[PDB]
């Protein structure tokens, strides 16, 4: 297997874990904020992924400088490992086309 | 903090009659509310989490319903063991609080 | 099995401190949360604090006065509740329950029965309660078991064993000089009685003293 | 050091310039409008984040002309950096495929 | 602008007792309420900041609670110290607004 599949696949699990270590974080940093929503896990786990993916509805959104860092890692976590598998496209793309050339 | 209104603290129904319990939230809350019983010298019982889903054990005589900022617990056919008092309670906004309480008599 | 086990109650001098216990059982995940609620007589829910035993991290109610502490302990599955600079006005109910960590309260635990006095803890005394010589019975008959002079409350009175639970009656208590008392009714069949023995089981978990009590029909 | 990893760093370096002046230039426009949020420093700095990757929770959002202005220069550094990162994750997993293939 | 109502004027209480002073926001500010005490011919004193946080050197009855719309800073135990008036104010929406104040007599 080349490295820019197995990197992929390694940040596609290292997302996954980001997201539930987010979720877990999240709601640990947001209890005993007042008027703070993002307090249960499973609205946590979705809202971890609406801000890896960076769509961010607003529906969820943390108050707390801990819980603001927390999701400062996912929104880093989230691009960068959807950039990486990007990056691989790319390197698939060019040596497929570097075949077709011949060289 | 989010204040839950029960009213009125106590209903008067005759047996075997539907009965509706109110609870009012300060601002919305979408479904996070949650109902409980307690009997006299007993602990409180969940009867009913986010608004309108059942719980196992509870009665099919229980129900919910309502999103926002209204909610209701609804008693179909009222009998003997349903007299306590009905207590909700919404996790939306931290912190949890819960309603004043209203009292069933029959 | 039980899931949250609480102590029956706890007496505590004006001012002194007083620590609670919550004995967890059942499937305990890392997502759990264990709350506790004061209620006091004639009195609705009150959310005082929660803590998660897999992290140790605790809030607090900030609308009212903070005179708890919550800790936690995995090795044994029991949260505590330390009160502090009890008055009066601390004396409640007070429930454990346990958050899935997705909002409401599955299972609650029986309470501790918090009272703030000066006084001193007394242990029940029962007495039987059959009728009289000349009382004409129908077709039930009703006993009863008189629960006088304890402090402080409470007291869980059952009839054998529990075992009788249809026909009883047990009325509040009414507190005269700092000494509570109440009766407890229970109305068997006249045909059952004496033939089938019926006994009160009258347990004081302040003293940690359950006595038992035959009624037995009077010569 | 090869370039592309060079470039990563002084684009984070960039970014961290950025959203730290951003958030002192929000506070600065904002400032002065009747109804604005964005008027304090520690959340000014959690909005510029939360605009460099593009996620927008709507929590916090600029209403004055200089305020957005600030808006699309955080929006672009964001935008451009974490793209830079993604183009040198391409070229070193390209770099490592043509070793791959001996060439 | 926001409007902050702090209602009632006057807040009579005998002494070693608990007191609330509320103060209710035209429109929500979360947690951006911050509490001051002015005695007689003296300077605004922080006592406590972003609705529940304390400060320091401010003696440990002074506590805050709500957010929200609806805000509270309680004193435990009156002293005759505590003889002032108690102003809040807001920090979410520009320009920042005070509150008319409140007046604790014993
Ligand atoms: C890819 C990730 C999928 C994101 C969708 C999650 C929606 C959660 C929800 O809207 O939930 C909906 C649903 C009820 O409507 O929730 C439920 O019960 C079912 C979902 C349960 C998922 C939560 C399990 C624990 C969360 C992990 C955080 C760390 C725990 C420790
Ligand atoms: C990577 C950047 C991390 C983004 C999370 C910031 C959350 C701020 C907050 O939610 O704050 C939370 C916390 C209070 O809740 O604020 C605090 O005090 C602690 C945070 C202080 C950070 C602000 C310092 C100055 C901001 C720089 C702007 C230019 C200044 C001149
Ligand atoms: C169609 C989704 C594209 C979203 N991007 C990249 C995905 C990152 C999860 C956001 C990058 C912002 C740092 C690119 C937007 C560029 C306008
Ligand atoms: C970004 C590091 C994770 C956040 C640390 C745990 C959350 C703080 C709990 O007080
Ligand atoms: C995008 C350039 C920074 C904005 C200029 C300072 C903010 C205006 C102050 O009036």
């Amino acid at each position: 297997s080349a490295l820019h599949w197995r990197a992929a696949g390694a940040a596609t699990v290292l997302l996954v874990i980001v997201l539930l270590a987010g979720s877990y974080l999240a709601v640990l940093a947001e209890r005993g904020a007042p008027g703070a929503q993002l307090i249960t896990y499973p609205r946590a786990l979705w809202w971890s992924v609406e801000t890896a993916t960076t769509v961010g509805y607003g529906d969820l959104a943390p108050v707390t400088l801990w819980g603001r860092l927390v999701a400062v890692v996912v929104m880093v976590a989230g691009i960068t490992s959807f950039g990486l598998v990007t990056a691989a496209l790319a390197t698939w793309f060019v040596g497929r086309e570097q075949e077709r050339r011949g060289h | 903090d989010i204040l839950l209104t029960q009213s009125p603290a106590i209903l008067s129904v005759s047996p075997g009659e539907r009965v509706s319990f109110s609870c009012r939230a300060s601002q919305s809350i979408g479904t996070d509310i949650h109902w409980y019983q307690q009997r006299t010298n007993g602990s409180p019982r969940l009867l009913i989490k986010y608004a309108s889903e059942s719980i196992s054990g509870i009665p099919s005589r229980f129900s919910g319903s309502g999103s926002g900022t209204d909610f209701t617990l609804s008693i179909n056919s009222v009998e003997s063991e349903d007299i306590a008092n009905y207590y909700c309670q919404q996790s939306n906004r931290w912190p949890f609080t819960f309603g004043s309480g209203t009292k069933l008599e029959i | 099995q039980v899931q949250l086990q609480q102590p029956g109650a706890e007496l505590v001098k004006p001012g002194a401190s007083v620590k609670l216990s919550c004995k967890a059982s059942g499937y305990t995940f890392t997502s759990d949360w264990i709350h506790w609620v004061k209620q006091r007589p004639g009195h609705g829910l009150e959310w005082i604090g929660e803590i998660i035993p897999s992290y140790g991290r605790a809030n607090y109610n900030e609308k009212i006065q903070k005179k708890a502490t919550l800790t936690a302990d995995k090795s044994s599955s029991t949260a505590f509740m330390q009160l502090s600079s009890l008055t009066s006005e601390d004396s409640a109910v007070y429930y454990c329950a346990r958050e899935r960590g997705d909002g409401y309260f599955a299972v609650w635990g029986a309470g501790t029965t918090v009272t703030v006095s000066s006084a001193k803890t007394t242990p029940p005394s029962v007495y039987p309660l059959a009728p009289g010589s000349a009382a004409q019975t129908n077709s039930m008959v009703t006993l009863g078991c008189l629960v006088k002079g304890y402090f402080p409350e409470p007291v869980t009175v059952t009839w054998n064993s529990g075992s009788l639970s249809s026909g009883v009656h047990t009325f509040p208590a009414v507190l005269q000089s700092d000494l509570y008392t109440l009766s407890s009714s229970v109305t068997v069949p006249s045909s059952s009685w004496p033939s089938e023995t019926v006994t009160c089981n009258v347990a004081h978990p302040a003293s940690s003293t359950k006595v038992d009590k035959k009624i037995v029909p009077r010569d």
